[PDB]
């Protein structure tokens, strides 16, 4: 399923004419402040939802049993450790 | 003759089960067959054959 | 020399009964022979080789361990290594037998009585590694307070019988004997 | 012809470092593979090494660590390089499965690979354990006998394997120095298969993130990628410098440096970080059999992932509910990770059991059915 | 799954009115959220094509579409190793997100699924 | 006269049909044998396959009922 | 073709132990190859092996 | 070593009537005991072929004795394997122990050399 240089297995390609620069004469970080804010922004706010949802709902799974569990192992939890035993 | 090409060496399945059969019976025998030879070339030498006077 | 369809004198090599049964069956006699050979040899090679990692002479050596029971005071567990694997000695009080004697032996997942596990109700003497993976659980501990495996949440009894988590049987029970009321040996 | 190309030896590094052509738009989680290749020579160098000084018998394999630490010079920086890099092998290699699951690396035509991969990191697991129990601390001790245990779930034949796989009727010195063997064997197994599971992947080159053929457009490995891999070379070694150099202890367990007491398990068992969630899946199931069962299942299901992912289009980037799903399924394994190391109490005993049905029901329900649900979206929302 | 699955299970939903009421709307949100049309791709750009059938029917697509095709993969992968989007007459418009494979890829899998019929097949 | 030609086609899975895997299902029986026996075969040396198995077939199985003499078990 | 051929990792093997193309009067002395790869075995085995025993 | 060096060297031989006298007994008895023509062999069958200059010779040989050459390993091989040794016609008689390769091998290390000699020439 790939080839190797010569014979790679791309279907046939035409009309693409591809140019780039040497990379001495190509700044390697032009717009990279650009980039690094407005890029990047984009990125991730475009990514936020993805992350933010499962990380939120599992903080708050981990936070209540974490608050339940201390709790049941004070005095005032004594009654509802013991059913939970 | 036939008949027991056809039953134990035709189905490769069926070779292997006979091989691996055989193999179990001769591993048996073999040790048992050793065993006996061994106590006779071996008699009155091993342990076992001074061991009655203790 | 010429012809290729005047087919080389094979007659020298040429066995007549070639098509039989009996002549592929001789063949395959010769092939199962060494297959049975091979699989007796690898067989033997295996289990003798591979016999290198079961306990060697010097590791078993049996243990016999005496033990007192003077130094003991009642509500207490104590641990003699026997075997590498620790005994719990549990000096049980009349109140704890009575708590052991009450669940239903029916819920049991290991169904036992203290009476099936002790040769004397006094006496709690268990081989205390836990019955799930093998560790050794926290006596006093649990919720049945007996022995609670800290590994995996077990809990075991004041008889050492698994009453919750994973492991399936109840703390095995050594072959012990009371030489003197004072003394046993394991 | 390039002499590269010519000389048959030269051919074979030549088509893996040099000319293989690679997608040209692999992103940073494609670094993982070199640093997972990083983490194996830096093992390998530094374990090489603590074998020429640490000595496996039980009365002084403890001893030998502390002389490590101690006598040997630089002995404490290679100790603790082989003790984090092992925690960074992890890290690195759950990140290179989290990215082969995001984009569908498992799918054809690279089942070959991963499957291939999936035994690998089972050999990562009993090698990292094999390392674990040579310290002989209190937790090396307890994880020995733990694991060689796991043996007995086997019905009938199962207490004698124990035995036999410790040499004895409990873990001792025996076991100590078989398991020296094997922790000095296992790494040359692990980078045989870490290598055919390179050769099984060089039949259909590297998936993309956009997961399309990159048949169209290829770069070579070296510039592109072997100077993309010295970045995270680089990230890599000051995350290790950090832990090795500022804080050697922050992912070990105490206990540890307590020498093997066979009396007593510490009231706080809790494993390795990185074995934290399937600890957590044995602690889950109440039987013997099951836990062991769904412990091992929870690395072997990964084998179905190309069978139930009934996905038309490969990989997530453009799925956005497999995306969600997926964030899903990676927080429950990390919630799994944290339930691995509370104490057995509630109600986190509860929670771990639903955490264990997720696991398993990504696999089984959810992945082919959300995928499912995906093909015919995106047939009827293009139309 | 294969292509054919996901095609006639897509017009058992489209027939249906109920189905397609409450379904049509949906798949076009997730596709407009997939965000495929922003790297400027059609969405038969992303079927998996590293398989004996698909290569079959790549192969069967015209060279004007073939050669369409290549540029819009080349032209993808410029954009997500730039990290930056299409803009402009670069992103996919949803009248030019047309199904151009999915024909091709229909008929070798009706002839592929139709051998493994016949191979079955039993006199009666 | 024949309109149509007169066939069904079987139920297939992964290009196995019925017909097909009915005509294996003897042969699985052998590998299956021998897969036994060669377990067996392999584990004959376990003292649990002796103790459990072997020693339990009829005739034959005296050739594992064997006792060390106490006077020769250091053990 | 031949799934020895086709699968990348059986056709590694395929390639030095089964349709690996020999000159066919090799003699005996052509064999010490291979004794030495079984040597090179036994060595792993049972050095492994006594690694598990050796201090 | 090449051959224009054994050929030039045995022409210097055979050239001196003292060494030629001494030395072509020797090397006929020499042939004799070193027994390539009891596989059927001619000499230059037993020429080491793969180098770039064998190889080139050996495509420029005829059709036939190409073809023969062949046949004349395909024999010996098969000698070889059987632990047998020609008999009859399959032996090598003397006369029939021609140089059929030399030739050819001489022409193409002449053109090698000599393209090594013009690499380095200078223009005085
Ligand atoms: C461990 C050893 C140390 C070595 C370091 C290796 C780690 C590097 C790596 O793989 O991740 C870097 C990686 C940068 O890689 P990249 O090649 O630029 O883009 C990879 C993404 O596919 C590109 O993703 P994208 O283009 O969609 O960008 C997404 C990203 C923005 O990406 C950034 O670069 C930031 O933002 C987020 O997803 C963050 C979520 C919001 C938080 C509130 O960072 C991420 O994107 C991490 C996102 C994970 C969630
Ligand atoms: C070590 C581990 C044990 C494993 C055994 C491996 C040994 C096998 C091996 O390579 O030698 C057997 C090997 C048999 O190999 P072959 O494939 O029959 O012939 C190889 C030569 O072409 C055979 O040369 P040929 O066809 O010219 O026959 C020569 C051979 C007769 O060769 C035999 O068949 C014996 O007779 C002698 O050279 C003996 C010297 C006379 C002194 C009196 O015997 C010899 O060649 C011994 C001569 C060595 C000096
Ligand atoms: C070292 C391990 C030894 C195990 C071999 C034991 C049984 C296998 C055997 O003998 O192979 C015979 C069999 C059969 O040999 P065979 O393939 O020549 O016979 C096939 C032809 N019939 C079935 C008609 C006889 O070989 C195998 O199946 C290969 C396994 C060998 C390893
Ligand atoms: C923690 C929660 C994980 C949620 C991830 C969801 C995707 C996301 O936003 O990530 C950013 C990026 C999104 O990248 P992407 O390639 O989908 O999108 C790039 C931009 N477009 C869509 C325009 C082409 O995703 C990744 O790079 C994910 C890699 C996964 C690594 C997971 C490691 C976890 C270990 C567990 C092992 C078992
Ligand atoms: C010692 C551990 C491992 C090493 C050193 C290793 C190394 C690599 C390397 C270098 C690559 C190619 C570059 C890359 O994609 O990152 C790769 C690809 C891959 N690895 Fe691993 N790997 C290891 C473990 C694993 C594991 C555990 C899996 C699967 C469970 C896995 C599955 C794959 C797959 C499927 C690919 C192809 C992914 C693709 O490029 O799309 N590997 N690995
Ligand atoms: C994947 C490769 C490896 C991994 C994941 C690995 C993992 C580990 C781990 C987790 C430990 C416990 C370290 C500790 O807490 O002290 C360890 C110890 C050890 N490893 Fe490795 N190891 C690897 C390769 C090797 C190799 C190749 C050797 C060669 C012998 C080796 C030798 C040792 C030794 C001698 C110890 C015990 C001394 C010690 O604890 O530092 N390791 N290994
Ligand atoms: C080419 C492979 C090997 C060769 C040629 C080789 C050779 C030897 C030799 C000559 C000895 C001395 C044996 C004696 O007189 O007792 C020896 C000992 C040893 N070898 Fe190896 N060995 C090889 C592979 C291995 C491997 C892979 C291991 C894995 C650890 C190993 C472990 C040992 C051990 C532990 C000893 C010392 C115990 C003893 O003397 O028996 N060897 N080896
Ligand atoms: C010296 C020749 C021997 C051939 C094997 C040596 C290693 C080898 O092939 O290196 C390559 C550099 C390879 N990387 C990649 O394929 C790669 C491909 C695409 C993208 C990136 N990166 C992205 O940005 C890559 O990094 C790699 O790291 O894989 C190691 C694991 C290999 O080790 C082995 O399997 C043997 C053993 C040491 C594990
Ligand atoms: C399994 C996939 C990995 C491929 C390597 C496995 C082995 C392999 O290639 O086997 C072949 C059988 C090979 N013999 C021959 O070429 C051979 C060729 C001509 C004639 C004869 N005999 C004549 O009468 C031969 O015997 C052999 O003995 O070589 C071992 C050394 C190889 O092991 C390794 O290198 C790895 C390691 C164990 C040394
Ligand atoms: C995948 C393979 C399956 C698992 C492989 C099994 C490994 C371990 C199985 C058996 C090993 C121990 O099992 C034991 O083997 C030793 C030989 O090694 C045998 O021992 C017997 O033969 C040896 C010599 O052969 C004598 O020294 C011994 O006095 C005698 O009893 C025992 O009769 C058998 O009970
Ligand atoms: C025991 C551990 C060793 C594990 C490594 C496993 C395999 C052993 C060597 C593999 C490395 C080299 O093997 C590589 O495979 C290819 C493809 O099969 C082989 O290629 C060979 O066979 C193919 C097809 O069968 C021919 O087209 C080719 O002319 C020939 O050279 C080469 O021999 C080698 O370039
Ligand atoms: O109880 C356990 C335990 O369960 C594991 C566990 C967790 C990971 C397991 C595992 C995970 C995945 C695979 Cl493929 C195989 C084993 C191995 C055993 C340990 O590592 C441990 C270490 C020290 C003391 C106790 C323990
Ligand atoms: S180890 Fe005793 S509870 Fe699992």
């Amino acid at each position: 399923y790939m080839g190797w240089w010569g014979h790679m297995g791309s279907p046939p390609q035409k009309g693409i004419a591809g140019y780039t620069i040497s990379p001495f004469a190509a700044r390697p970080f032009a717009g990279v402040v650009h980039a690094a804010i407005f890029n990047t922004f984009r990125r991730t706010k475009n990514q936020a939802l993805f992350v933010i949802l499962p990380v939120s709902f599992f903080y708050y799974v981990w936070t209540q049993a974490s608050e339940k569990n201390e709790w049941l192992y004070t005095k005032a939890g004594r009654h509802e450790l013991a059913k939970a035993l | 003759a036939t008949t027991f090409y056809n039953v134990f060496v035709k189905r490769n399945s069926a070779f292997v089960a006979t091989i691996l059969a055989s193999a179990f019976v001769f591993d048996m025998t073999f040790e048992t067959a050793i065993d006996n030879f061994w106590d006779r070339i071996n008699a009155g030498k091993q342990w076992k054959d001074i061991r009655h006077k203790y | 020399g010429k012809s290729t369809y005047k087919i080389p004198d094979f007659t020298p090599y040429l066995k007549k009964d070639r098509n039989t049964d009996a002549n592929r069956l001789f063949s395959y006699f010769m092939i199962g022979s060494f297959g049975m050979l091979s699989a007796a040899g690898a067989k033997a090679t295996v289990q003798d080789f591979l016999s290198n990692m079961s306990a060697s002479a010097d590791v078993l050596a049996m243990a016999k361990v005496e033990v007192k029971l003077g130094a003991i005071p009642l509500g207490k567990n104590v641990i003699i290594k026997w075997r590498g694997k620790p005994i719990f000695i549990r000096h049980r009080t009349s109140e704890e037998i009575e708590e052991a004697n009450e669940v239903n032996v029916a819920t049991l997942r290991d169904p036992q009585t203290d009476d099936e596990r002790v040769q004397k109700p006094e006496w709690l003497v268990m081989i205390g590694v836990c019955t799930h993976l093998g560790c050794v659980p926290i006596g006093e501990a649990g919720d049945f307070g007996g022995w609670f495996c800290p590994c995996h949440g077990s809990h075991y009894d004041i008889s050492g019988r698994i009453r919750r988590g994973p492991a399936p049987l109840n703390l095995e029970i050594p072959e012990y004997d009371f030489a003197d009321a004072e003394t046993l040996v394991i | 012809m390039a002499l590269r190309k010519k000389n048959s030896l030269l051919n074979m590094a030549n088509s893996y470092v040099l000319d293989s052509p690679q997608p040209s738009n692999l992103n940073y989680f494609w670094n993982f593979g070199s640093l997972l290749a990083l983490c194996l020579v830096i093992q390998l160098a530094t374990g090489i090494t603590l074998a020429m000084h640490y000595t496996s018998h039980a009365s002084l394999a403890f001893d030998s660590v502390e002389h490590i630490m101690r006598d040997v010079n630089f002995g404490w920086f290679i100790r603790y390089a082989h003790a984090n890099t092992a925690s960074f092998f992890f890290i690195c290699i759950y990140a290179h499965m989290g990215r082969n699951i995001y984009y569908g690396s498992y799918k054809t035509p690279r089942v070959l690979p991963w499957s291939i991969g999936v035994i690998i990191f089972l050999l990562l697991i009993i090698t990292a354990f094999m390392g674990y129990v040579l310290v002989f601390g209190q937790m090396s001790l307890w994880g020995a006998t733990v694991i060689c245990n796991l043996v007995s779930a086997i019905p009938w034949l199962g207490e004698d394997i124990v035995h036999f796989l410790w040499g004895g009727f409990s873990v001792g010195n025996p076991t100590l120095q078989r398991f020296f063997a094997l922790h000095y064997l296992m790494p040359f197994v692990l980078a045989v298969f870490a290598l055919l599971h390179l050769i099984a992947l060089h039949t259909a080159g590297s998936s993309n993130p956009l997961g399309i053929t990159s048949n169209v457009d290829k770069l070579s490995m070296h510039p592109y990628y072997s100077f993309k891999d010295l970045i995270t070379v680089f990230a890599f070694l000051l995350m290790f410098t950090l832990f090795v150099f500022f804080s050697p202890d922050k992912l070990g367990h105490p206990d540890n440096y307590i020498p093997a007491n066979p009396m007593v398990t510490p009231a706080s068992i809790v494993p390795e970080w990185y074995l934290l969630p399937f600890y957590a899946i044995l602690r889950a199931i109440p039987d013997k059999l099951g836990g062991v069962i769904a412990m091992v299942a929870a690395i072997l299901i990964l084998l179905i992932l190309p069978i139930v992912d009934r996905s038309i289009i490969r990989g997530n980037a453009f799925k956005p509910i497999s995306k969600l799903l997926f964030g899903f399924f990676i927080c429950n394994f990390l919630l799994l990770g944290v339930l691995g190391q509370v104490h057995i109490e509630p109600p986190f005993i509860v929670l771990g059991q639903i955490c264990t049905i997720f696991y398993f029901s990504y696999f089984l329900i959810l992945l082919p059915m959300v995928s499912t649900i995906e093909n015919i979206f995106f047939y009827i929302g293009s139309l | 799954a294969s292509i054919t699955s996901v095609v006639k299970t897509s017009e058992l939903i489209l027939k249906s009115p109920l189905l397609s009421k409450i379904v049509v709307p949906l798949a076009k949100t997730y596709v407009k959220f997939s965000g495929y049309r922003q790297l400027g791709f059609k969405m038969n750009d992303l079927i998996i094509e590293e398989t004996p059938n698909m290569q079959l029917a790549l192969r069967r697509l015209p060279p004007t579409e073939s050669y369409d095709r290549v540029y819009r993969l080349i032209r993808a992968t410029q954009f997500s190793l730039s990290h930056k989007l299409a803009t402009g007459n670069d992103i996919t418009k949803p009248e030019e997100d047309d199904h151009y494979l999915i024909p091709y890829i229909l008929d070798v899998e009706a002839e592929a699924f139709e051998k493994d019929a016949l191979d079955n097949l039993e006199v009666v | 006269y024949v309109k149509k030609p007169s066939y069904k086609i079987v139920p297939h899975f992964l290009g196995f049909n019925i017909p097909t895997v009915s005509k294996w299902i003897p042969i699985f029986g052998i590998w299956g044998a021998a897969a036994g026996i060669g377990a067996l075969f392999l584990i004959e040396g376990v003292p649990r396959t002796r103790q459990d198995i072997l020693s339990k077939i009829p005739i034959i199985g005296e050739h594992w009922i064997r006792e060390i003499p106490a006077s020769d078990n250091p053990f």
